[PDB]
């Protein structure tokens, strides 16, 4: 009951923190992700990110 | 949850019986059976939240409005004053003039 | 080339607008303060309520 | 699953011919511009599609230097590749007289293994890669820039114009995700062509040690 709650079930678990940051350019409004991990390897092989 | 037995007010444990499962206690053998469901839910915390940000209403949460930049010279702007500098008397500005996305940032 | 007492005294028009400046905001934390306190405030993203 | 692991093999099957490409090897612009959809029609479903047997490529021969030449690529389908399988491999290669193979590791290689592939033989050169790694082209970067072999000759007239040594150039590492992807061996210079802020472009050098 202690260690359960504690387990990764989906992610990378070198990240901690991942936040949505959007850019207010006039031409197009685009999303972008600010990860706060230290698995650059993992945040450019997973699907979805270019 | 935490369970304590009358007779030594020790802590309870589960513990499999010849007929069925019991809370008993290391030091006395003082035992309680189970006859029907005892459960003990913990409601952890969940993640409400979204986490979206950057958005110009929120983003322009400033007080100059309608000033002059050295710039483009046009109303908007978005300024920030800093006074931690004691080799420096005055204080130090930081402009941010952008309505057509021109990210404008100088001291 | 000379500074006195004054070149820094605030002017009539000056008074009378900061008055009403204080005014209006110290009314609109009141009516912040009492939104936050009893009821909903709208909570800035990104944030908490605080 | 049986969505996200077949775009995957897809991805890695293209970064991998796009690495033999660069390499100058023999491939067709067919393989060059494939889509999902063709894979999906080569596979369409994970238990259809073999990792082991079916994803191998033998058709990397140097359409430059020489079509006696050959590289192979393998798939292990179990993630830590033991080295029953690169004993196997090994053999493979030896009675197809294949001496340059790639390997394709889904999450590790045993210490033994490792030690083994590299001194399992002089002649046979085999190197690693990450499936993680593969799933992006290091090439396409945007913040790498562009890096291109050098021939003796082009060495030798550097080091005549710059009146320099092999030693003193740059040097960069072997085990560098560039230098594996180019597969580079010890002792070659590589130009690199930075892109400054203006039109021109920055030619520097690299010797790989
Ligand atoms: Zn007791
Ligand atoms: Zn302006």
């Amino acid at each position: 009951k202690e260690d359960l709650p504690k387990v990764v079930v989906q992610g990378i678990p070198e990240v901690s923190r991942a936040v949505i940051h959007i850019d207010e350019q006039s031409g197009k409004e685009k999303y972008k992700l600010l990860v706060e991990g230290d698995n650059l390897r993992a945040v450019m092989a997973t699907h979805g990110v270019k | 949850m935490l369970l304590f037995c009358p007779g030594c007010g020790n802590g309870l444990i589960v513990e499999e019986g010849q007929r069925c499962h019991r809370f008993a206690c290391n030091t006395c053998p003082y035992v309680h059976n189970i006859t029907r469901k005892v459960t003990n839910r913990k409601y952890p915390k969940l993640k409400e939240v979204d986490d979206v940000l950057g958005g110009a209403a929120a983003w322009e949460n400033v007080d100059s409005t309608a000033e002059s930049c050295p710039k483009c010279e046009h109303p908007r702007a978005y300024f920030m004053q800093l006074q931690t500098r004691s080799a420096d008397e005055p204080m130090t500005t930081f402009y941010k003039c952008c309505n057509a996305q021109c990210g404008h940032r100088w001291r | 080339f000379s500074i006195g007492i004054g070149d820094v005294t605030p002017g009539q028009g000056l008074l009378k607008a900061k008055y009403e400046l204080l005014n209006a905001g110290y009314k609109k934390c009141d009516e912040y303060i009492e939104a936050l306190n009893t009821g909903k405030l709208q909570q800035q993203p990104g944030c908490t309520a605080e | 699953d049986d969505e996200e692991e077949t775009y995957r093999l897809w991805k890695i099957r293209k970064t991998i011919m796009q690495l033999c490409h660069d390499r100058g090897y023999l491939v067709t612009q067919d393989e060059l511009d494939q889509t999902l959809e063709e894979f999906k029609a080569q596979s369409g479903d994970k238990p259809s599609e073999g990792r082991p047997r079916r994803t191998d490529l033998t058709v990397l021969v140097a359409h430059n230097d020489d079509p006696t030449d050959q590289m192979f690529v393998f798939f292990p389908e179990e993630p830590k590749v033991g080295i029953k399988t690169i004993k196997v491999y090994c053999q493979r290669m030896q009675e197809e007289n294949i001496t340059r193979a790639l390997i394709v590791v889904q999450q590790g290689m045993t210490p033994s293994a490792k030690q083994s592939l590299v001194d399992m033989a002089p002649k046979y050169i085999l190197e690693q890669f990450l499936q993680q790694e593969l799933l992006i082209n290091i090439t396409e970067h945007e913040l790498v820039p562009e890096h291109v072999v050098m021939t003796k000759e082009e060495v030798t007239e550097l080091l005549a114009r710059y009146k320099l040594r092999e030693n003193q150039l740059p040097r960069i590492q072997a085990g560098d995700p560039v230098a594996r992807y180019f597969g580079i061996k010890r002792g070659q210079v590589v130009k690199i062509i930075r892109p400054s802020e203006t039109a021109g472009r920055y030619i520097t050098y690299r010797l790989v040690q």
